């Protein structure tokens, strides 16, 4: 009993959800799985910086920061990128699968600091090096010179 | 013989296999099979009935100094 | 996706996306119109249709993305193309010669002279082979395209207006039938019906048996607005008492659509 | 300046000459009845035609560059306006295919006359009636044109602001393309009692 | 040398046919120079758009075949004793589709021009460039209905 | 690679278009011999013909091989 929706648009139906805080984030995945759901803006007059996940999104924010910093250096250099699998996760038909933890996250965060600050330290401690070199091939280059 | 009603001939013919298609289009993506069918042939008739119409009493007839005698 | 670059449509109403599978390859083929030109078209989106689980996988460019995203509306263009040439009669600039001609040619003549042909029957599909290379070949193909281009048109818009009472009538609008649908109706048909009618009932007459001479359509339509009741020369009988009542109707038509849904807001 | 000095240099000529030919009893001599009369009826009928087509081709060409280097400009921030914009390209090119019609009426009208029969009241009635009606039609329809252009360059960046500025200042966009639809009424009328050459 | 048929009357198809060639061809360097100038300058930082911008100029390239196929055609109509009537339809032919071209060529180059720098900087904004630039290249073509439709009536019925 | 494949599309249809005309010329065909501006010997140049659709043949099975390697 599946309808046909090209002469006119498909039907629609308005839902409200009863979210209990502990499953809030566990529900979140699974109806990003579907594909189906067009969630409207319940708090639309409120400020932006008032909502009040605003402090966890800022701490993905921020990892997010870290990774185009590496894409840099890498694209830099002559390396080419790692390619995994684009259908482990899902193949698009509304598949379940469980999510990660909240301890994972957590060690991104701490991780992505940790190589942030030695990369750039070890690029500092590279590009003063070449500095040295560039001023002593001009001061070699002039004494070839008859 | 060649008259206006041969082209009402043809419209009978054509306005009866839209119906028979209409009752016969499968359930399956039903609303294109019978859409794009109906109008399809309505306008594959339209244009051979203008193109007809053109012909049968006809104002001007062809002319050319340009044959050779043998044709 | 086409229609959704031009607006999104309304919750529950006609999708202009059904109409448009067979509407705009058939009018590209009208223009279009040749046998050769076609085939090479249907060519050249039937090895994107085989190869589409080979070109899916593979990674496009931005071009090859609209080509590949609209190998089946140039499939379509190219098989309606086939059709129009065949009517037409043009493949690469040049005709077929399948059926016997409705034009004969005399019996003798001499290089150099002009000679006319005479008809014997009417040609089955198409427009006859007799005009390829005649000197007065444009003066048939302009009026005969002409007056197809005039009623193709008039039968693409009042279709689509039947989709506006198609609404109406699911949306429970009852006012603006008899405000907008019923009176913009009478209009256009009372004006550019009585056109399309005319064309082909002028076609459908032997002028030169009868011995009446054959009437223009431009001034036809103009004369009935600035000059009524007037003729000179006769479509049908009774032609100048239908003229000015059709006149009357759209007349009648313009503060009906002004004026008649305002005040059903005003009465509530 | 030196385009504008020949414009006055011309003047000059145009008045010694006309006194020299005065003062000397021939001002007969300069007789515009005579080059009405004397040239030949076609030409006035195929420069109507083409000037009809050719000047409200200019003005369609014209209007659609004011409409459409605006709207490109406005959008690249509201790219959304390209579509709801297009209308104001519609009424410009309208204009040419007025240019179009008339050109069909009147190429009908053109037929061989005997040389007896060239310079009769009705076939030099008739070259007269196809140029000012061509003048007529295609210098309405380049100013028709022109018009919709600038009214369609404000409406597009009118939309990229509000979207809901568009729809007032469309009704400013309809009136400006009434002036062509009766540049092309008027050449009808003039044309209408017009006989083909005979 | 007769009253239907002067000496001065081929005049106006030679001056016809050349006009034709020289109206659309000054359009369509208008509009490959305008719009070539965008391209030498959106492709020194986006160089992946330079086959996709250079339909400006393909569309400007079409306004000058079509002024060929003018000056083709009324070119084997031309004649030593040819009337008076002939003469003016070839004027008009090649008056027609070169101030048509003349003009829609120019609109090609500004509006040509503007897309391309644009389309670099939104790339959702080259359909709606296709869109405008395609009303310009019809302007030239509706120049040359007209020259075709008064050429049939060239040496029809002449004497 | 597509400096082959145009030459091989380019005269497959050489072969096919070259040989339908070659046919008419043969037949002394009336839209192709019919005026008098148009040839007078049907069957010359036909001959002329169908030696220049062979010339493409060469060049298609040339190709035709380049590419299936
Ligand atoms: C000082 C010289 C150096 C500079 C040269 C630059 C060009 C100067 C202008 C040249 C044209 C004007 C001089 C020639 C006019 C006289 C020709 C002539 O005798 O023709 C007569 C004859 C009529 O003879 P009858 O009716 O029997 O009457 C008896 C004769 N009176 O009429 C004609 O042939 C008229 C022809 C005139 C053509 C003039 C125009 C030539 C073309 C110039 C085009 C310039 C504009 C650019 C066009 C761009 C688009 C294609
Ligand atoms: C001018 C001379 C050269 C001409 C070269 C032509 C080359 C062939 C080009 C392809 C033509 C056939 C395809 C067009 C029909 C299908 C278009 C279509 O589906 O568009 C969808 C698309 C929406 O989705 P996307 O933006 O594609 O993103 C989501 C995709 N899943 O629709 C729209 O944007 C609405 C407008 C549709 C009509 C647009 C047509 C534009 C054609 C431009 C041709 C450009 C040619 C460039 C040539 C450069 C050569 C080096
Ligand atoms: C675009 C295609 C339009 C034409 C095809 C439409 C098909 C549907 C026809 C329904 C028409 C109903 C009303 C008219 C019935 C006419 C009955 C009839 O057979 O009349 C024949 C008779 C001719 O007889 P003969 O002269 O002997 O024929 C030639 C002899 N050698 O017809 C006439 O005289 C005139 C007929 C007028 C037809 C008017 C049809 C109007 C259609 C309008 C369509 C508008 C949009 C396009
Ligand atoms: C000359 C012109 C000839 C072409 C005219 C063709 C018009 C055809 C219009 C058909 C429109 C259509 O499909 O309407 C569908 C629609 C159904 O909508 P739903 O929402 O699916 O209904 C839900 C409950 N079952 O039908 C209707 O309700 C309206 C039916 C209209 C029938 C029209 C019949 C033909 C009239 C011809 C008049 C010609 C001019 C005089
Ligand atoms: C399908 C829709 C058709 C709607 C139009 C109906 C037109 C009827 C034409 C018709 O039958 O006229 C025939 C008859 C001639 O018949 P005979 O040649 O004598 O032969 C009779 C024996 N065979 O016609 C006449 O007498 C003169 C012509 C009458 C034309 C009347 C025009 C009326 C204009 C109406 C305007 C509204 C048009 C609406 C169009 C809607 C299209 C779906
Ligand atoms: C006998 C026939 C004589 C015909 C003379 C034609 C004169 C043309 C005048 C004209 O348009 O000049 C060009 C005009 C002058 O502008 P100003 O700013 O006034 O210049 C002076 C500044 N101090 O400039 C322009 O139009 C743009 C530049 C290109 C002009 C090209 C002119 C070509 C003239 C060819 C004449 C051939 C006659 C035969
Ligand atoms: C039939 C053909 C009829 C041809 C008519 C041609 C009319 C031309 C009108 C020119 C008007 C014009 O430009 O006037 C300029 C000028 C005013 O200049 P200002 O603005 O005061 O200068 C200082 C500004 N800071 O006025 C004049 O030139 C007046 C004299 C014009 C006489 C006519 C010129 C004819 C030129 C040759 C035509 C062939
Ligand atoms: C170049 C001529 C410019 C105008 C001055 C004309 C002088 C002149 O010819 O006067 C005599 C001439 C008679 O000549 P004819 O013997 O009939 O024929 C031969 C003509 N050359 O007189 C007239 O026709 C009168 C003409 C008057 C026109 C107005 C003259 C105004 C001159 C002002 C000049 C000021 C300095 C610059
Ligand atoms: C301007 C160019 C056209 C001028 C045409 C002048 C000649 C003309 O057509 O005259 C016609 C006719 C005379 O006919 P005739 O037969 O010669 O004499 C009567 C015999 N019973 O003219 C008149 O009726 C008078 C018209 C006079 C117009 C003025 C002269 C033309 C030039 C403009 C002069 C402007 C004033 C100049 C003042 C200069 C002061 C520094
Ligand atoms: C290379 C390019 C060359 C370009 C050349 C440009 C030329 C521009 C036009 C020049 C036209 C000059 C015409 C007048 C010349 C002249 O002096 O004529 C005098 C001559 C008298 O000669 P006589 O030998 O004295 O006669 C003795 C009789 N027993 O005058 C006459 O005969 C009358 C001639 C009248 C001509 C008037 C022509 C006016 C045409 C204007 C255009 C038409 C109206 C257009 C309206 C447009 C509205 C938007
Ligand atoms: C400031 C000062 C202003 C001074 C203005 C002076 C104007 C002088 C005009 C002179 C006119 C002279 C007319 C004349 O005599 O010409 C001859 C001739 C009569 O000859 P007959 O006497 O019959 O010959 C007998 C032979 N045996 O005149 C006529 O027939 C015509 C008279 C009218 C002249 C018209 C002049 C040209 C007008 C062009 C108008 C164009 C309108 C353009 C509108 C554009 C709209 C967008
Ligand atoms: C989309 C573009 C459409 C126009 C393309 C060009 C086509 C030209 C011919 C079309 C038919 C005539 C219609 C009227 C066109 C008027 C065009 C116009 O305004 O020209 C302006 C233009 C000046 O532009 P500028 O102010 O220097 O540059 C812009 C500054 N922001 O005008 C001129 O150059 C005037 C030239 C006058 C020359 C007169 C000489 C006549 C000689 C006759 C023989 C003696």
């Amino acid at each position: 009993e599946k309808e046909e929706a090209i002469f006119r648009s498909a039907e629609m139906a308005l839902v409200q959800f009863y979210i209990p805080q502990e499953i809030s984030r566990d529900s979140a995945y699974t109806l990003g799985q579907l594909g189906l759901v067009q969630f409207r803006d319940l708090n639309s007059k409120v400020r932006a910086f008032q909502r009040t996940f605003v402090n966890e999104i800022r701490r993905l924010d921020n990892v997010e920061r870290q990774y185009r910093y590496f894409y840099s250096l890498l694209k830099k250099h002559d390396i080419k990128l790692y390619e995994g699998d684009t259908d482990k996760y899902l193949d698009g038909s509304g598949e379940l699968y469980v999510p990660p933890s909240g301890s994972v996250i957590d060690d991104y965060v701490r991780n992505a600091s940790y190589l942030e600050e030695r990369l750039i330290q070890m690029e500092d401690a590279t590009d003063q090096i070449e500095v040295q070199k560039n001023d002593l091939e001009q001061y070699r280059f002039i004494l070839q010179s008859g | 013989m060649s008259s206006f009603y041969t082209v009402v001939g043809v419209f009978i013919v054509v306005s009866a296999m839209s119906v028979l298609f209409w009752i016969m289009a499968p359930k399956n993506n039903q609303a294109v099979w019978r859409s794009t069918v109906i109008l399809t042939l309505a306008m594959m008739f339209l244009m051979w009935a203008i193109t007809f119409l053109c012909q049968l009493h006809p104002l001007v007839a062809p002319r050319r100094s340009d044959l050779r005698p043998e044709f | 996706s086409i229609c959704d670059c031009y607006g999104i449509a309304q919750y529950r109403e006609i999708n202009a996306g059904l109409p448009t599978i067979v509407t705009f390859p058939f009018m590209f083929a009208i223009m279009f119109g040749d046998m050769g030109h076609g085939f090479l078209m249907t060519l050249a989106a039937l090895s994107l249709v085989l190869n589409e689980k080979k070109i899916n996988k593979m990674k496009r460019g931005e071009i090859f993305d609209m080509a590949f995203t609209g190998r089946y509306i140039i499939l379509l263009m190219g098989v309606f193309s086939m059709y129009t040439g065949f009517l037409y009669n043009d493949i690469f600039s040049k005709t077929m010669t399948i059926f016997k001609s409705g034009w004969k040619w005399p019996d003798h003549w001499k290089k150099g002279e002009s000679i006319t042909a005479t008809s014997v029957g009417t040609y089955p599909i198409g427009l006859d082979w007799a005009w390829h290379g005649t000197e007065n070949a444009l003066l048939f193909s302009n009026s005969y395209k002409m007056k197809l281009s005039i009623l193709m048109g008039f039968i693409h818009m009042t279709y689509s207006y039947f989709f506006s009472l198609a609404n109406h009538l699911y949306f429970n609008s009852m006012i603006d039938i008899i405000g907008n649908f019923i009176p913009g109706l009478l209009f256009m048909q009372g004006i550019f019906g009585y056109l399309s009618v005319c064309i082909v009932y002028k076609w459908a007459v032997d002028w030169v048996k009868d011995g009446k001479p054959a009437p223009g359509l431009l001034n036809m339509l103009i004369n009935m607005f600035l000059s009524p009741g007037t003729i000179d020369d006769e479509l049908y009988p009774h032609q100048a008492k239908v003229q000015v009542f059709l006149l009357l109707m759209a007349l009648v038509c313009i503060p009906w659509l002004l004026l008649v849904k305002p005040l059903h807001f005003k009465f509530t | 300046s030196f385009s504008h000095f020949l414009y006055y240099l011309v003047l000059i000529v145009v008045i010694v000459y006309g006194l020299y030919k005065l003062f000397t009893g021939h001002g007969s001599d300069i007789n515009f009845g005579k080059f009405l009369l004397r040239t030949s009826p076609y030409m006035w009928a195929n420069l109507g035609i083409a000037l009809c087509v050719g000047l409200s081709v200019v003005g369609a060409a014209w209007g659609i560059f004011i409409t459409g280097s605006s709207m490109i400009g406005a959008g690249v921030r509201a790219p959304r306006i390209t579509t709801k914009n297009l209308i104001s390209i519609i009424f410009c090119e309208v204009v040419a295919i007025y240019g179009l019609i008339i050109a069909i009426v009147f190429s009908s009208k053109l037929t061989v006359a005997t040389a007896e029969n060239m310079y009769s009241k009705s076939n030099l009635y008739t070259g007269y009636s196809l140029f000012w009606a061509g003048i007529t039609v295609g210098a309405s329809n380049l100013i028709c044109g022109i018009a919709v252009g600038i009214t369609g360059a404000t409406a597009a960046i009118s939309d990229a602001a509000d979207s809901a500025l568009f729809v007032k200042i469309l009704v400013i966009e309809i009136f400006g393309s009434i002036l062509g639809l009766l540049g092309l009424i008027v050449g009808l009328l003039m044309a209408g009692k017009a006989s083909e050459f005979q | 040398m007769t009253e239907l048929c002067p000496v001065y009357a081929p005049f106006f198809g030679a001056i016809g046919c050349a006009s034709a060639i020289i109206f659309t061809s000054l359009g369509a360097a208008y509009g490959t120079a305008k719009s070539g100038v965008g391209i030498c300058a959106t492709c020194v930082l986006r160089p992946d758009l330079l086959f996709k911008n250079i339909v400006p100029v393909i569309m400007a390239g079409i306004i000058a075949i079509y002024g060929l196929v003018v000056s083709v055609l009324v070119c084997y109509s031309l004649g030593q004793k040819q009337a008076l009537y002939t003469g003016f339809i070839q004027l008009g032919a090649g008056l027609s589709v070169g101030l048509s071209g003349l003009a829609a060529g120019f609109a090609i180059g500004i509006v040509g021009d503007a897309g391309v720098r644009g389309s670099s900087q939104q790339p959702r904004l080259f359909v709606g460039m296709i869109l405008i630039l395609i009303f310009a290249e019809v302007l030239g073509l509706y120049g040359l209905i007209v020259a075709l439709l008064l050429n049939s009536r060239a040496t029809q019925d002449v004497v | 690679t597509g400096k082959a494949w145009c030459c091989t599309v380019l005269s497959a249809f050489g072969v096919v278009i070259l040989s339908v005309i070659a046919h008419l010329f043969n037949t002394n065909h009336e839209s192709f011999v019919g005026s008098i501006n148009d040839p007078e010997d049907g069957p010359a140049v036909a001959h002329t013909v169908y030696l220049a659709a062979l010339v493409y043949l060469v060049f298609f099975v040339f190709c035709g091989f380049q590419v299936y390697l």
